[PDB]
């Protein structure tokens, strides 16, 4: 691709532009007598390309601060990545749909030599400290808390895994069914209550990253009355 | 001199940069400031040796004939030469 | 209760405390000492900005701590191998002491991977080991040179895992053995794979950046507006000390 | 008071920002400093827009979250956190009246990128650690005093479930909880030890001086009851607790409780202080040559490197 | 096993012999200090110290006051990596 | 396959300690009595270097086929009590 | 690193502009030259090994001034130098290898050159007996060029970054030194007369 | 396969009696197949009991001088007195321990913990003054609470 080697170019000369520019402010800083650039701060980014490879973020999507997206991440609309997860594309590329959250400290991402992409689909709620490594999820699936769903793995679409769960490479879970254990296997079937609250499950997760996303606001309104 | 010393000295200079580079754990490409400066110093350096080449001709060809060895003038621009070969 | 204050302290006492609820940025380093416990690190180590690497650890080679991952040496020594892999969110800890009395220290060999939230606490991990993804090995455990554990995987304290072999299971049984091709080759693959990626990360970090601008900003305001303190530490750490040492003398006699 | 108090300069005494210049040179090169930053950052910028849009991404200070406001919900009483009034920057812009912070002892220990949310109360001496997530939004969370969260575990709650229940989560005294645990909607009693990777779901009671083992899942609506160690996915009986574990739990506490002192005493030292230690760091190992011209007259101070007496 | 289990017998032996409160007949390969040959502490230290003497060590007073018998004795010194 | 060791472990470890069981010697005597034969004899070759080559190759192979080499040395005179 | 540059440059040079003898200096070639091959060949610290191999070049400087012909001296003299500066202030290991096939004589790197004009005026002026030892020990003194290369080349990379500051303190020069691969262009031509 | 023990470190562990120089006994654990010189460094004993392996390619490996009772002698690797590893641990005796040297003197990293070392008792043997490089010497006095196990590096230059 030589797009790619265009986009190559320029990103190498433009960040040893950087560089130089860094630099001879921090021999400006020192002719100053102002060491302030030493401070070991956090340099956590919430956004972090790779190279010319930038996340995609959807304007009423969500990113929480202490959570992260990394190279080729799409977000689509109303989704949320809440506090403390880590959603990786930098080898291969994630795909997520509209209205899905990734809850507080899962990891979802496509990072091994073998994996394909990333595709989670519309309405899915991902579990609090689940690990997603290269799997596709289809919509309105739930994903147990502390639960692992490996390479080429499909969750296909209304069925649920249980927390503590450990799907195999290249398994296929049907439509509408309840997967549990270490070695996972089929339970039963949702039933009809189940589904109602499976049903209701990634609305109030969306006002939920609505207001958080507004208190967010507000903290970083604060922090900015300090320097400007 | 020879003609093509000032490129050596820019390639020995890349050399150069890329190697602090690769000695302190960083990319070939990072600090370009330092590969720019080492091109610059080893372009005058390698000037300054294929000036050194001239000089060291000349001084060999005037101490030879001021011994007595006569040296035929078609031999004697292999020496008193700015040949830039 | 103890008291966070600490006159015996390499560098010396600390002479202005900040509350944590006080703090309006975040100030977590990312390679901190504790007391006397430094981190030993080499020159192209790849420290994730959100893990935290404390205390008595010691990193070899080309070894990488990805996003979130905690090595914390406060309790005893932990040790990284050479291209060791630590990925995201994993927690390595260690104690004390361990049943089986042996050295308590978290010793980790050369192109191990560590798969995202394993815990490992007080445990020998040898050369080329795979460690799946929320797996837990527990304290005084033994995992023997070229083997796999499988991800959700229990090791319970003072156990063993055989060389060559792929256990997994709560608590971990024999699943197979390894083929001799991915001893051979395999495991190093797994290794060197992480190892680029981290590279990858090496090369895009712009150290130390531009995020402290603004908060350079706000002190040059404060020293506009006449709000900036001057504080002498060094001489504010010595006379702490010669108060300290006054204090317990008039209190023997 | 070392033996040179008085005669010191100020760039020494305040090596992180020296003060205002008074000479001519000073002054210009304080001028070239100003020059300098100038168009370095002018460069930085050019080569951002020069590099494409990977450049509109900017380094920025990240916030606080070790102690952060939720939204004060007419529905949710605040039992656990503390209603404050919002700031005024916040009511005149997105209708802020009151937010709820976490009520937070001035012994406990919070770790500087942990995540603690809202209705969140922490007891005398207790600690959460790095990379820990205590999220109050819906409903109220409570640790004991002398309680643990150790790193990179997650505490949630529930004001919505499967049958129509809004739990919190209360955590007594004394309580461990371990390494990547995963704590939801439940309730752990005095004195008790959750295993490093464990998960605890909604509606479930670990009754006092119990132990979830490592690796365990405890399903919905069970009892632990006392005196009983459980583990596996999911939990079942396993064993007695031996006499020795029930003082191994108060071990662990203590054990706790002293490492939260140093890692406090750690991180809450200022930047200033920081670079002053490390300009100390530096001095000590330049002192640590006993070949060093200074050895012969002067004796200097471990602590801070200072001049302490003359030597002869 | 750092040395012999006979020379080191007969030595002790020896030392054991030239005791005026001891019988040079009654004195057997595997004894003991208290029941059979009716000594005391000090008497005990006594006997320790000119075995000490005889083999060149030095015996802490609580490895001495461990050793109770003709054969703890003879045990301890081939333990023992630094005999002569 | 590996090769087996060939002998037995206690008589081979017994010849790695022979002749070892000594305080070794400063090299200050070495070096100073080097230093003395150089100063004071080397003057002796001097005529040496116009003499017929096949006398100077002779006598190299001679220096060589006599030299005693010094790393690993050891006399049986250093453990008798009498000449 | 002080004593194996300065006072040799001092003292040849005194020898080249103030000195000459009615004598011969064979019989300390040969022994400096088959001494420091053997010795460096037989001793497994690697400070015995960098001090006999000192003792081997030393050998074939003084080969450079018995056959007369200071310039090869001064060439290999000037080349050993530089190679000195490298080999005490090296922190990363892998250039370590550089110094190894640098001081093995081999081909494209700059010590060859250094040695091959010292070969070069003893063949020309006859000095067969003399050439033919160094040739022997430059064949010996390849071994443990090697065995250096088997140590500190073909094995994992460890450089501990610095604390208390002086971040890698001599890297400018050791990367400088290590471009000796772009002086062979220089070399060969007729430069140090 | 059936229902037979799982794996324990229990199974693999070997209980070392180790005397020091100052005759104070120690309790030493090790694992099998691990050497005598590695579970002394790791039991935490001071950096002065140990000194290089002084072979070609062998200099990164720590060594101790010990005294091996005659029941165990027959359980020490054999070394080839004629191989260069011979010549290895001849330097080491010439050089490291002179006249120390007893009927019992071996060296740690020769012994290969097994089943058939459990129960045997060591001890300590002292060693002459040595020096490697600037940064690895020993002056001849046990004098120093530096463990050697918290060197992070065992460096040969
Ligand atoms: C097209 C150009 C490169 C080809 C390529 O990679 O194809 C990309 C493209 C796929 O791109 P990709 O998958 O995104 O990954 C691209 C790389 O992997 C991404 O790699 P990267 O961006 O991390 O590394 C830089 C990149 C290539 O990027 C570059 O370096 C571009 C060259 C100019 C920018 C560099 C300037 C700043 C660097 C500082 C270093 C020296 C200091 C200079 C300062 C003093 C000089 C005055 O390197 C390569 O991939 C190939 C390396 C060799 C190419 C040229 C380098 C030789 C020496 C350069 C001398 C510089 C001095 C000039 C002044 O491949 C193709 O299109 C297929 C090939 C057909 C074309
Ligand atoms: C309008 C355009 C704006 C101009 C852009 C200039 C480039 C940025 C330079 C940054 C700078 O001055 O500070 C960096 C840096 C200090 O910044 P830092 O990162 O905070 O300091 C790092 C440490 O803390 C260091 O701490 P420190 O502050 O104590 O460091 C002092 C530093 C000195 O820096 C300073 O004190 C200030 C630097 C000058 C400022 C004024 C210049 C404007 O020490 C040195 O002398 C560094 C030595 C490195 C090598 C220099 C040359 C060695 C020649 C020997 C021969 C070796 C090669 C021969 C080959 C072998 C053949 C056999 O200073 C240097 O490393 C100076 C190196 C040389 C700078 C001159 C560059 C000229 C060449 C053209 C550049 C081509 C790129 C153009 C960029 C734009 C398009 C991509
Ligand atoms: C008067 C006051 C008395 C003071 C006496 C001072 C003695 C102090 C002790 C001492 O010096 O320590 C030894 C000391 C040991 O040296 P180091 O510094 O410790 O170590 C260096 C090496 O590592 C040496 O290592 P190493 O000694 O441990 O042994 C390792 C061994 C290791 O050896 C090997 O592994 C290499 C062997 C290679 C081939 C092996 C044979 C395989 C063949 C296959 C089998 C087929 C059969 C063939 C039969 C043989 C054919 C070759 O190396 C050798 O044996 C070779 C070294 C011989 C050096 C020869 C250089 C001499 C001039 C060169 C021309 C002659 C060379 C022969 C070539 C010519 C042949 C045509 O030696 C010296 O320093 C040399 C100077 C001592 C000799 C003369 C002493 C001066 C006293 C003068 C007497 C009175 C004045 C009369 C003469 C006029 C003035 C000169
Ligand atoms: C009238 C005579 C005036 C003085 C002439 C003799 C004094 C030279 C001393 C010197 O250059 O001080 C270094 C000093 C840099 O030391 P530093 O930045 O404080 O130390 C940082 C660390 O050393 C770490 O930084 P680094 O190791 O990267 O840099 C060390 C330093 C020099 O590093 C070296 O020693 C390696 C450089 C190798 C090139 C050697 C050139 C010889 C070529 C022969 C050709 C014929 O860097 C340079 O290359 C600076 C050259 C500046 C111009 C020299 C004229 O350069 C200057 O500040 C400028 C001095 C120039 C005159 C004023
Ligand atoms: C960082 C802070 C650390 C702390 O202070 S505590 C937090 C972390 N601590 C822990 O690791 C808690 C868990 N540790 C333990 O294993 C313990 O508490 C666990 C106590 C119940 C038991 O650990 P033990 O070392 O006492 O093992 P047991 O003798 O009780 O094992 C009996 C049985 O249970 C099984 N067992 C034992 N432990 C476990 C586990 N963990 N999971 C599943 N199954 C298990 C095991 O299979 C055993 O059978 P077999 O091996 O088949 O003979
Ligand atoms: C255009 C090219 C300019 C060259 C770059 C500037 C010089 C290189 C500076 C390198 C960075 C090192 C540094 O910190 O700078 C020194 C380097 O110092 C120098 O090089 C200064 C030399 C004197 C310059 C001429 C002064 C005016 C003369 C004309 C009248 C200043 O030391 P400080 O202690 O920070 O200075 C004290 C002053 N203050 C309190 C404001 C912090
Ligand atoms: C870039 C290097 C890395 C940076 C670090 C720098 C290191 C410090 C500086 C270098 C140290 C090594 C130098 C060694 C001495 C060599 C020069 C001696 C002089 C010499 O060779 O003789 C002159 C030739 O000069 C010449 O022109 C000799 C050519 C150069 C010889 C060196 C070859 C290796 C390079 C002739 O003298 P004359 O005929 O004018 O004398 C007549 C009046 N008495
Ligand atoms: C040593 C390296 C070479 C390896 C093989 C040597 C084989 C022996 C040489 C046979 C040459 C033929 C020959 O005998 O002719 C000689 C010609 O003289 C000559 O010209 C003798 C030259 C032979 C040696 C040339 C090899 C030098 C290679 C480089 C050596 C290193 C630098 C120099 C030390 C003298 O004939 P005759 O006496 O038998 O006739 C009898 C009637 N008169
Ligand atoms: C250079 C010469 C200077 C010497 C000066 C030092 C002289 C110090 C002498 C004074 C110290 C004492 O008497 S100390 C007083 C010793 N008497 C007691 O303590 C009362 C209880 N009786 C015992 O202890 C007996 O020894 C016994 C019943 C045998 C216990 O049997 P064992 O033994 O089995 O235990």
């Amino acid at each position: 691709n030589p797009i790619n080697g265009l986009k190559t170019i320029l990103h190498r000369v433009g960040f040893a532009m950087r560089e130089s520019g860094q630099a001879l402010e921090r021999v400006g800083c020192r002719l100053q007598g102002v060491y302030s650039f030493e401070e070991k701060l956090n340099r956590h980014a919430t956004v972090l390309p790779m190279r010319h490879n930038v996340p995609s973020l959807d304007k009423t999507s969500w990113v929480a601060p202490s959570g992260m997206v990394s190279g080729s991440v799409t977000l689509g609309e109303n989704s949320s990545v809440w506090y403390g997860a880590i959603v990786r594309g930098d080898f291969q590329p994630v795909v997520v749909g509209s209205n899905s959250n990734i809850q507080d400290a899962a990891y979802v991402g496509a990072t091994s030599e073998f994996s394909g992409p990333v595709t989670i689909g519309d309405n899915v709620s991902v579990g609090h400290g689940a690990v997603l490594k290269g799997c596709t999820v289809g919509d309105n699936v739930l994903i147990g808390m502390n639960s692992i769903i490996s390479e080429h793995a499909e969750i296909q679409s209304g069925a649920v895994i249980a927390a503590g769960s450990y799907v195999e490479e290249g398994t296929t879970v049907p439509s509408g069914e309840v997967w549990a254990g270490s070695p996972a296997k089929k339970l039963r079937d949702v039933r009809a209550g189940e589904a109602e609250y499976l049903k209701s499950l990634p609305g109030r997760y969306t006002e939920l990253a609505g207001e958080h996303k507004g208190i967010m606001k507000v903290l970083k309104m604060k922090q900015a009355e300090y320097f400007a | 001199g020879w003609a093509y010393s000032g490129e050596w000295g820019m390639l020995a200079g890349f050399c150069f940069g890329t190697l602090k580079n690769v000695q302190e754990g960083k990319a070939w490409f990072r600090r370009p400031y330092i590969h720019g400066a080492g091109m610059i110093a080893g372009y005058y350096l390698f000037k300054a040796a294929a000036d050194w080449e001239d000089e060291a001709l000349k001084r060999i060809i005037t101490r030879y004939e001021r011994k007595g060895y006569a040296i035929p003038e078609d031999r004697k621009e292999l020496f008193a030469a700015n040949q830039y070969k | 209760g103890v008291s966070s204050q600490f006159f015996d302290a390499p560098n010396g006492p600390s002479v202005k405390q900040v509350l944590i609820e006080d703090e309006w940025y975040n100030r977590q380093r990312s390679i901190f000492p504790l007391l006397d416990k430094e981190p030993y690190y080499p020159v192209d180590v790849f420290v994730a900005p959100n893990a935290v690497v404390c205390g008595d650890v010691d990193i070899y080679g080309g070894a990488s701590v990805f996003f979130g991952a905690v090595l914390r040496g406060d309790l005893n020594k932990i040790r990284l191998g050479n291209r060791s892999a630590i990925l995201d969110r994993a927690v390595v800890h260690a104690a004390r002491a361990v049943p089986t009395g042996l050295n308590a220290a978290t010793l980790i060999g050369e192109k191990v991977t560590v798969e995202p939230y394993a815990v490992l606490r007080s445990c020998r991990v040898e050369p080329k080991v795979i460690i799946g993804a929320r797996s837990v090995v527990c304290e005084g455990a033994v995992v023997e040179s070229e083997s796999i554990l499988a991800p959700n995987s229990v090791v319970p304290p003072a156990r063993r895992i055989p060389s060559g072999e792929l256990w997994g299971g709560s608590p971990a049984k024999f699943i197979r053995k390894l083929t001799d091709h991915e001893r051979d080759r395999v495991l190093d693959d797994v290794s060197t794979h992480y190892h680029n990626l981290a590279t990858m990360f090496r090369r895009e970090a712009l150290e130390p950046g531009t995020a402290w601008r603004d908060v350079e900003a706000w002190r040059q305001k404060l020293v506009d507006q006449g709000e900036y303190e001057w504080i002498n530490f060094r001489e504010q750490k010595y006379l702490m000390r010669l108060q300290h040492e006054a204090e317990a003398l008039e209190k023997l006699t | 008071m070392s033996l040179f108090k008085s005669s010191l300069p100020a760039g020494f005494l305040f090596p992180y920002r020296h003060p205002k210049a008074k000479g001519l040179v000073e002054g210009t090169l304080y001028g070239l400093g100003s020059l300098f930053r100038g168009v370095g950052a002018a460069l930085d910028e050019l080569g951002s827009m020069v590099q494409g849009p990977q450049g509109s991404v900017k380094d920025h200070v990240q916030p606080n979250l070790a102690f952060a406001p939720v939204h004060r919900k007419p529905d949710v009483p605040v039992n656990a956190g503390q209603v404050v009034p919002a700031p005024p920057a916040a009511a005149r812009t997105l209708k802020i009246k009151e937010v709820v912070v976490p009520n937070k002892h001035s012994t406990a220990f919070v770790a500087a990128n942990a995540n603690v949310l809202g209705n969140v109360k922490l007891g005398a001496g207790s600690s959460v650690w790095y990379g820990a997530v205590l999220r109050g939004d819906v409903n109220g969370i409570e640790v004991g005093a002398n309680s643990n969260i150790q790193d990179n575990a997650i505490v949630h709650v529930s004001k919505y479930s499967m049958d129509g229940t809004a739990r919190p989560t209360v955590i007594g005294n004394n309580v461990t909880i371990g390494h990547a645990a995963t704590v939801h909607a439940c309730t752990i009693e005095d004195n008790c030890l959750v295993g490093m990777g464990a998960t605890v779901l909604d509606g479930a009671t670990v009754k006092s001086g119990s132990i979830v083992a490592a690796g365990a899942v405890v399903p919905p609506n069970t009892t632990i009851p006392s005196g009983q160690v459980w583990a596996g996915s999911p939990a079942k009986f396993l064993r007695h607790l031996e006499p020795e574990e029930a003082s191994f739990i108060g071990k662990s506490a203590s054990c706790y409780a002293e490492l939260s002192a140093i890692h406090k005493f750690e991180q809450s030292k200022t930047f200033e202080e920081q670079y002053t230690e490390s300009c100390i760091i530096k001095d000590r190992a330049a002192l640590a040559d006993p070949s060093n011209s200074v050895h012969q007259m002067w004796e200097y101070d471990s602590q801070t490197a200072l001049v302490a007496r003359a030597k002869r | 096993g750092f040395l012999d289990k006979d020379s080191v017998t007969e030595r002790v032996l020896h030392v054991t012999k030239h005791f005026e409160k001891i019988d040079a007949s009654k004195v057997s390969p595997a004894a003991s200090f208290e029941k059979d040959l009716g000594l005391d502490s000090l008497d005990v230290v006594e006997l320790v110290m000119a075995l000490e003497e005889e083999f060149g060590l030095e015996i802490p007073d609580a490895e001495a006051d461990k050793i109770a018998s003709v054969g703890d004795a003879i045990n301890y010194i081939c333990s023992n990596p630094m005999a002569k | 396959y590996k090769p087996e060791v060939p002998g037995n472990t206690v008589d081979n470890w017994t010849e790695l300690r022979a002749s070892w069981n000594k305080e070794r010697a400063s090299s200050l005597g070495t070096n100073y009595y080097l230093n003395v034969a150089v100063m004071g004899f080397a003057y002796w070759l001097n005529e040496a270097y116009y003499f017929p080559p096949r006398t100077l190759y002779v006598g190299a192979l001679v220096f060589f086929a006599l030299y005693v080499r010094k790393a690993y040395f050891s006399t049986p005179y250093a453990f008798k009590h009498e000449y | 690193l002080y004593l194996s540059t300065a006072p040799k440059l001092s003292l040849f040079t005194f020898w080249a502009s103030s000195w000459h003898h009615d004598f011969s200096v064979g019989v300390f070639i040969l022994f400096s030259m088959f001494i420091g091959s053997i010795g460096a060949y037989g001793q497994p610290a690697l400070r015995s090994l960098f001090a006999y191999s000192t003792i081997n070049e030393i050998g074939l400087l003084l080969l450079a001034v018995e056959t007369a012909g200071f310039h090869t001296l001064y060439q290999h003299l000037g080349i050993y130098i530089i190679t000195q500066l490298l080999l005490w202030n090296l922190t990363d290991k892998r250039l370590f290898a550089l110094c190894a096939v640098s001081l093995a004589g081999l081909p494209p790197f700059a010590g060859f050159f250094g040695k091959a004009w010292i070969f070069w005026h003893a063949m020309s002026v006859q000095a067969f007996s003399l050439l033919a030892a160094a040739l022997f020990c430059t064949l010996l003194s390849l071994v443990y060029y090697l065995r250096v290369i088997r140590l500190f080349w073909t094995a994992p990379v460890h450089t501990a970054a610095s604390f208390t500051g002086a971040p890698n303190q001599t890297t400018l020069t050791s990367a400088c030194a290590v471009a000796l691969a772009f002086a062979p262009v220089m070399l060969v031509k007729p430069f140090v007369i | 396969h059936g229902p037979a023990q799982t794996p324990t470190v229990f199974d693999k562990l070997v209980e070392v009696t180790v005397v020091d120089m100052n005759g104070i006994r120690h309790r030493v654990r090790g694992l099998q197949g691990q050497s005598l010189a590695q579970a002394l460094v790791e039991y935490g004993f001071p950096d002065t009991y140990f000194f290089p392996n002084m072979g070609f390619y062998t200099q990164h490996i720590v060594d101790a001088h010990v005294f091996v009772p005659k029941e165990f002698w027959g359980k020490v690797q054999n070394v080839d007195p004629e191989s260069d590893d011979g010549l290895a641990v001849k330097r080491m005796f010439r050089d490291i321990v002179q006249d120390y040297q007893r009927d019992t003197s071996f060296f740690a990293s020769y012994i290969t913990l097994g089943a058939e070392h459990n129960g045997m008792t060591v001890g300590i043997g002292p060693i002459k003054p040595w020096i490697l490089h600037s940064e690895w010497a020993f002056a001849g006095v046990h004098d120093s609470r530096n463990k050697q196990f918290d060197k992070p590096t065992v460096e040969i230059w």
